């Protein structure tokens, strides 16, 4: 790892901006605990399922 | 039209007019020696620069 991080010492432009899609990540990590336990209503579950199989408004 | 005798003087305009030439380009330039020109050999070493006085 030091020598990795002594080349992106050397560097001008890609030590300041390769960071900054770092935050998505830590997006992603909340929003998916976020979603493993979100209360839904059933109706629309069961009329709307996100990509579930066999619903024949998407044509299968 | 032209003796031999005069043959001469024309060797030594030629050899007055190649002297000329040859004492500007027998001179050559060095290496440049300025630090702006340098500076990022140095800021791309291994380790930082230390400032020391």
């Amino acid at each position: 790892f030091y020598n990795l991080y002594n080349f992106v010492r050397i560097g001008r432009v890609s030590k300041y901006v390769c960071w900054l899609s770092l935050p998505l990540v830590f997006q992603r990590m909340w929003m998916k605990n976020r979603a493993t336990g979100m209360e839904y209503d059933i109706d629309l579950e069961n009329y709307a399922p996100f990509e579930a199989k066999k619903n024949p408004m998407h044509g299968h | 039209d032209v003796p031999i005798e005069k043959i001469p003087e024309h060797a030594n305009v030629l050899l007055k007019k190649i002297d000329a030439c040859l004492e500007i380009l027998s001179k050559d330039i060095g290496e440049v020696t300025d630090a702006e020109a340098h500076e990022m050999y140095f800021e791309t070493s291994k380790f930082q620069i230390l400032h020391i006085y």
